[PDB]
DNA sequence: AGCCGTAGGTACCTACGGCT
DNA sequence: AGCCGTAGGTACCTACGGCT
């Protein structure tokens, strides 16, 4: 046993951290969008009551309690991924809202995480909703001391919505993000029908829709990618050529492509110039400013011909870029190439159990409460009987048989009764019981028809998407170019 | 280490000396690229007071204001040479925000005298408080400070310029009871 | 709008240096401590980190510290945090650590992110009874949080732990101290006001560094003890001893307060290796956690060994000064102080804190009087109470009823409304009758306390007597003559 | 970086490489240093299947291995000139601890293959409940996996050399799709 | 000289996969 | 190429006073 054999610790050790990094690192779930250290910021935010409504808290303590209650990594692992989660250029629906310098399009880092301050974003209270519902399973943090979400109610479609990346060990994953309102109207028409097929869905689902804006070529990348789960997906930035006077022009770019960093587009285009392999620049200047919005002008030689300059850069520069779709997430605790109607199916499927198990735990809630009030208003209709019972008893254990053998109480009817404050007894207490129990009874009802009816709790998912889509749903931003 | 802005013409242009690499990043995003530059400091500077020229001219945070100005140091000083005709000190709204203020300042007066005396040298008004520059937006650090519609600067005046080499070389020289006694008659604990 | 250049000098300078003297450099001469040190402890309180719960991450200790009272760099905290709990650095550690926390060879502590850290037992009393207004609190740096002016301080942690700092105009630099030694020097104060230096040094000889070592002579501890400034001998402990084949070494088994060891070896090496130092054949660190600090230097046959010792005296830490100038804030204000001074201000603050807390405690014990009267009114006529609350419509009116019908305040009626049930049975009847009957002797006590000076000054000698008792220890440093 | 031992008889002196700067540090205390040297890695470490000699001879982490073991490398290397008869891998018990130790084995296997032939390779076994090395008392590291009288060492045995080139070569190598085919077979285990 | 201890600090190796 | 994003990362500037 003190011996062990090259080949044998080498395929034992390689499998569990390349196995650690699909699961537990690299890949999102299906389910919530979401990799492990996100889930644990988010949720983090949640058990610190870090709501919209609430005032920001400082990072380092945001950070601090989530590193050591849930993910036992280095800070700056957890920082940057909170800190893109906050950036409008990197989330296409921002998880974080951020308070100080959070970065730029030109690849400045956030402020240290000292500087910084943090909360939910409204989005991200739909993630969140129900989770202290029994709708999902929480698990054993890393050391004992905790729980932690296993995965997030996720309210609205957020692996699709704000997309997802990775690299991970003998796979990676390259998810572009879409804008809501599409996403939700696709779950809406694969709920009314189970063979929808991909060219259906894509009448809501036009394509992918970038924070940044700019254009896709095309949707022929798009189509591929939706039916197979890979694609390449050309996206160019949002050109014009306009004149500059004494009959000059220009080219003016003012949306450039998703994950393009900015400054070093403009790096490489001066470099062109420079080492002479584009012909007709005359000057390149970035004139972005948080006024007017990202703007980059690059000058032409007079008589020269613009359009053949910009066809020039997009061919030579990333100001025309490609984005390699490779839908790799999650489904069964396992890395799966997925299409665009398995990721929504997922999806779906999530939000009907959510929302049964929210159903259930309602259910058991209110039935439980009825249990009391039932003990309670027999406490009242009796209540000169239930004192004396209570003072002639020497301790708690005597005064709850006694309860319970002489006016037929449970255990916690009992209970309920002898945590009682006196002031429940004045006059008009014995009627709010009866106001309460009857809306329960009430309550019960209904709840109970949902539990009954596939239907209706199928519904009552629709209801709720239909909801999220007018809250938070926004208008397309990338313009699909059938080109 | 700098972000120039675009226009040449040193008449309109102004440079931002930031504390901290941090308020740094916000001051470019905020800024007006054309006539605005910002060149960020990581923290306390060299005080020149206390140290050797040899010293002073291998320090880094010095030679890159040096370049940055354009105008040449001491002897070989030319105002008409100055790259901007506004440098601005911007520092933290705390005690090492002044600190650093007065090492910047102590930097000028003995180095590039006549850029106090042309009245290139500024101080910015950020917002009063306890929070400092790396914790503001960038959108809050232009409208409060770097914006000339609504932001309040003071330029540097020199007055009495004996009363000036005497008050540099009482709080930054190297003589610690002169600057103990100074400390101990203005205290207002 | 302009600035006078000479104003804004005078100004923004006075303003550091003034905050860096008060704020941030020097320690109150109360507690013994700097503000960073105090947000520390404090941070460790308002977290529940005591020594009976298990260690927390440090990087969650520093950041809860940082954001509520400490607007600085977390290194500047995690590193004053790391000193607080390495027995080389403080005679009595602050800190109890989990992880790499440092050695005497100046390797640094691990990252924030490894270590773990709760207080020691002995910080317990610098905490003690924080919560019974003994202390002022004042408003945090953004007026979102309370922090403390001041610890307790229920030993005299100043001189016990000692303190270092660079300020402006002004720096400050006091030893250690042994602690059964110096709470016998605040006992003698405490029966004589009038009590000298010189008797003062009867019970503290001198400083006790936690690396032990030896002091050459008492004349410059008598002079910082009467002055506040003095210049003080350190040793490291040396012996010379046979290594056989008529060899012989030098063992060094204590080396001086603050000095790096790693540092000394180096000079020492460097010494012979530039031939500066005549008759070492070698050097070696024997060090290690179960022998402890071993450092040897092997003579050269027939060579005179104690020679070579006292040359490493001259020409290496291995003999180091401490200069003692014992600055610290008194009410606020910077002062050199010499160690009389140092034991006045703590025994005032001492006097201060138990009255504090014996009135504090005088008022919640009348408050809780109070309210059980209440309730043992609502016991012995308790059909009448059931009845006027029932016929009451709401709250408001039960309130009024019960204050009108049984003379209860406010308070009292609240409570009784707010009783439960299960308070009627009889163990719960008779245990409101007993913290009653406790609660009105407890009352006494305390006022007996508060009506003669001569009592509460005893109660301090004798909690202080406590602390000696359960926390004092041997002298490690010894004072050659 | 390499905290050396006393005795230069390589018979009897071990070298531990040991995951990150902060359970180095731990691991100099705890150790006994007449026999027991060590040397901190960062972290993850040059992967030398995958990168060309350049790289590999550039490489700081590298270097500081050869020089430590003083044997030289590849085709120069001589058991005879081992520093140390004992090369102790120690990570922390985790996926990222397992992953440096493919590191150091894929190095070894390639540069150094007779020093694990000649059995002077080992892995460290330190306590396996959650903690990592950077957590760790200096006591707490001697008693567990560096004293002699209490530590339990596995030594690395290499048997058929075929099997292990195969899998270094599918595990380390550049090929992807050999090393997904692995994850997807195994993934059960 | 250069250390000491609280302050305003910092830049940059590595694995991993896909780009096609 | 080198960059995307989570992981195992880290050196070394300055101020300030008093001692050597
Ligand atoms: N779906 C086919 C294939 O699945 C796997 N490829 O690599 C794997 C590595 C591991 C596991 C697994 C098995 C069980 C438990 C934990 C793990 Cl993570 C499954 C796969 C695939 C092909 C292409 C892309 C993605 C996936
Ligand atoms: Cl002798
Ligand atoms: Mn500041
Ligand atoms: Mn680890």
């Amino acid at each position: 046993i003190n011996e062990r054999n090259i080949t044998s610790e080498m395929r034992e050790s390689f499998l569990d951290y390349a196995m650690s990094v699909i699961v537990a690192r690299a890949l999102p779930d299906v389910r919530d969008g979401l990799k492990p250290v996100h889930r644990r910021i988010l949720y983090g935010l949640n058990e610190q009551g870090m709501t919209p409504d609430k005032s920001y808290k400082k990072s380092a303590r945001i950070v601090g309690d989530v590193m050591g209650k849930y993910h036992p990594h280095g800070d700056s692992s957890i920082y940057e991924a909170m800190v893109r989660m906050a950036q409008d250029f990197s989330y296409r629906y921002p998880l974080v809202d951020g308070q100080g310098n959070f970065g730029s399009m030109d690849g400045d880092g956030a402020a240290a995480m000292r500087y910084t301050e943090a909360r939910m974003t409204k989005i991200t209270l739909e993630l969140l909703r129900d989770i202290n519902k029994d709708t999902i399973d929480f698990i054993d943090n890393y050391d004992g001391n905790e729980r932690e979400p296993s995965v997030l109610p996720a309210r609205f479609p957020n692996l699709l919505a704000n997309g997802a990346s990775g690299i991970a060990v003998g796979m990676a994953t390259n998810i572009p993000p879409h804008n809501l309102t599409e996403l939700i109207n696709g779950v809406l028409s694969l709920s009314k029908n189970p063979d929808i097929s991909i060219a259906e869905l894509m009448e809501d689902i036009e394509g992918p829709d970038f924070p940044t804006a700019g254009l896709i070529l095309g949707k022929s990348g798009i189509r591929r990618a939706y039916e197979t789960g890979r694609g390449s997906i050309q996206m160019r930035s949002r050109a014009v050529i306009e004149e500059r006077g004494g009959g000059r022009q220009r080219i003016v770019v003012t949306e450039i492509p998703f994950q393009v960093n900015k400054a070093r587009m403009i790096e490489k285009i001066a470099e062109l110039v420079r080492d002479k392999k584009i012909d007709g620049i005359t000057d390149l200047r970035d004139e972005t400013s948080l006024r007017t919005g990202v703007r980059v002008v690059i000058d032409v030689r007079k008589d020269a011909n613009a359009s053949v300059i910009l066809n020039n850069l997009y061919k030579q520069t990333p100001l025309q870029t490609s984005f390699g779709v490779n839908m790799i997430a999650l489904v069964n605790g396992r890395p799966k190439l997925i299409n665009l109607k398995e990721a929504l199916v997922h999806y779906l499927e999530h939000q009907k159990t959510v929302v049964r198990r929210r159903t259930q735990y309602n259910l058991r809630k209110a039935k439980d409460r009825a249990h009391i009030l039932e003990g309670l208003r027999i406490a009242l209709d009796h209540i000169d009987e239930i004192i004396s019972t209570i003072r002639e008893s020497d301790t708690d254990k005597v005064a709850m048989e006694s309860l319970q053998q002489r006016f037929k109480l449970s255990e916690k009817q009992a209970q309920a009764i002898l945590d009682m404050r006196l002031r429940r007894l004045t006059g008009l207490e014995r009627d709010k019981i009866e106001a309460e129990y009857n809306e329960l009874l009430n309550y019960i009802s209904e709840l109970e028809t949902i539990l009954a009816d596939e239907e209706v709790l199928l519904q009552l998912v629709r209801d709720e998407l239909t909801e999220i889509r007018d809250r938070f749903g926004d208008d397309r931003r990338t313009e699909i170019q059938l080109g | 280490k700098l972000a120039d802005c675009s226009s040449k013409s040193p008449e309109e242009c102004e440079i931002f000396l930031v504390e901290g690499d941090s308020a740094g990043g916000s001051t470019k995003s905020g800024r007006d690229s054309r006539t605005q530059a910002i060149l960020p400091l990581r923290g306390k500077i060299l005080n020149v007071e206390k140290a050797r020229l040899d010293r002073i001219l291998n320090n880094n945070e010095i030679r890159q204001m040096i370049t940055a100005f354009g105008t040449g140091i001491g002897g070989d000083f030319d105002l008409a040479k100055a790259r901007y005709h506004k440098i601005v000190i911007m520092t933290d709204a705390d005690v090492d925000g002044a600190h650093i203020r007065t090492l910047l300042l102590t930097f000028f007066y003995r180095f590039m005298r006549p850029l106090i005396e042309a009245g290139y040298v500024y101080i910015a008004q950020p917002p009063t408080g306890y929070k400092g520059l790396g914790e503001m937006n960038a959108d809050q650090l232009w409208e409060t400070t770097m914006n000339p519609e609504h932001r309040a600067l003071l330029q540097v005046k020199l007055e009495d310029a004996i009363e000036a080499d005497q008050t540099f070389e009482m709080l930054m020289g190297d003589v610690v009871e002169n600057r103990r006694q100074f400390i101990e008659d203005n205290a207002v604990y």
